[PDB]
């Protein structure tokens, strides 16, 4: 059907320089293009409309272009308020279709992350379940590796990732890895690590622990 | 003005329908056509369909025929949308758009789950040894429904250290863990509290992280 096609995807920028999105359609679609800004909770804002045209209260550092099948969105100077997702709308013709999305990051240095390996509470082992939580907190960038191993091999059945925003505090990255068993696949078995690899070291961080302490 | 108001949330079982609404104020809403979009975290944005105040043409996106249903009313200058034999799929943040302005979304839910008070676990490192300069603490609410959930440790004077996740879904039940990052002199001399409220069933606990014995 029309489909829309945005890059990057997503970017790492510090606040002052340009950065450009783009949006390419599968046919012409004579400049009928809104360029929009989602923000963390918020009510998506048209800052462009008409491929090129303004909108009522935006800044001029904004500054669509383009035409025919390939159109260009522009900041000169990111501000801070200016984070968040931008997205691009065809208007042409039915349906309506959107692009993918294009989130801007906060660049920063490289920072390794602080692992923890968490065994069950047992007050939890008494009900049935067994959760063993792993934490990766602040590192930067966001791409990381986590694998879990039991008594050496690998499990991936039961895994549960959840990850935060950058941190507005460090510009970090935060990681929760938990793997869930029963109480009784749990106590089968007895060591339990927790493994990240990430571009800060080229040997994996590992966090582990015995079940009955050694 | 701008302005277009969308209902409030709504938490609806399976094989039911909802009626979203959306407000249109400060223009002559008969002009422009109201255009109703979908997001998913999994799918981005999707067209629902549009309808005109004036001329009363529904144009339906061919996936939503016969999900969808729109419809205007002239005099209280809003556009509806009737959802119908919802499913877990209809579950997402529903839009009202103009092109240039759009409302805030209204968020719909949809489960079969009934209330669920979580289960607070605290979260101790291991027995020997693991005590560096600093020490890292732990505390998962497991099991609730629905969503909101407010977790704090020692009730607001702990929050430079704080990392909460959002929540994931594990069986139509919410889990969600939060860390705690402090020095060695603190912890376990002085007490670290997990504070944990669900509105829905009126839960406040605070559950202490004692050591491993």
């Amino acid at each position: 059907d029309i489909k829309m096609t945005q890059s990057p995807s997503s970017m790492y920028t510090s606040l002052g320089e340009r950065v450009t999105i783009t949006c390419k359609a599968s046919q012409d679609i004579n400049s009928f293009l809104t360029w929009f800004l989602q923000k963390p909770g918020k009510s998506p804002k048209t800052l462009i409309y008409r491929a090129n045209r303004l909108m009522i209260g935006v800044p001029s550092r904004f500054s669509g272009s383009g035409s025919g099948q390939t159109y260009s969105l522009t900041i000169s100077s990111l501000e801070y308020e200016d984070m968040g997702i931008y997205y691009c709308l065809q208007y042409d013709d039915f349906p309506l279709t959107f692009g993918a999305g294009t989130k801007l990051d906060l660049k920063r240095a490289d920072a390794a992350p602080t692992v923890s390996i968490f065994p069950p509470s047992s007050e939890q082992l008494t009900s049935g379940g067994a959760s063993v939580v792993c934490f990766l907190n602040n590192f930067y960038p966001k791409e990381i590796n986590v694998k879990w191993k039991i008594d050496g091999s690998e499990r991936q059945n039961g895994v549960l990732d959840s990850w935060t925003e950058q941190d507005s505090k460090d510009s970090t990255y935060s990681m929760s890895s938990t793997l869930t068993l029963t109480k009784d696949e749990y106590e089968r078995h007895n060591s339990y690590t927790c493994e990240a690899t990430h571009k800060t070291s080229t040997s994996p961080i590992v966090k582990s622990f015995n079940r009955n302490e050694c | 003005q701008d302005q277009l108001q969308q209902s409030g949330a709504e938490l609806v079982r399976p094989g039911a329908s909802v009626k979203l609404s959306c407000k249109a104020l400060g223009y002559i809403f008969t002009d422009y056509e109201i255009h109703w979009v979908k997001q998913t975290p999994v799918h981005g944005l999707e067209w629902i369909g549009g309808i005109h105040p004036g001329s009363s043409g529904t144009a339906y996106n061919q996936k939503f025929k016969g999900k969808a249903t729109l419809t205007a009313d002239k005099s209280s200058t809003t556009a509806f949308m009737e959802l119908s034999s919802l499913t877990s799929e209809d579950s997402a943040v529903y839009y009202c758009t103009r092109k240039d302005y759009w409302g805030q979304g209204t968020l719909v839910t949809v489960s079969a789950a009934k209330t669920t008070a979580p289960s607070v676990y605290p979260l101790v490192p291991v027995c020997g040894g693991t005590t560096g300069s600093s020490v890292t603490l732990g505390c998962l609410v497991k099991g609730y429904f629905p969503e909101p959930v407010t977790l704090t440790w020692n009730s607001g004077s702990l929050s430079s250290g704080v990392h909460t996740f959002p929540a994931l879904l594990q069986s139509g039940l919410y889990t969600l863990s939060s860390s705690v990052t402090v020095t060695s002199n603190t912890w376990p001399s002085q007490t670290i509290t997990c504070n944990v409220a669900h509105p829905a069933s009126s839960t406040k606990v605070d559950k202490k992280i004692e050591p491993r014995v």
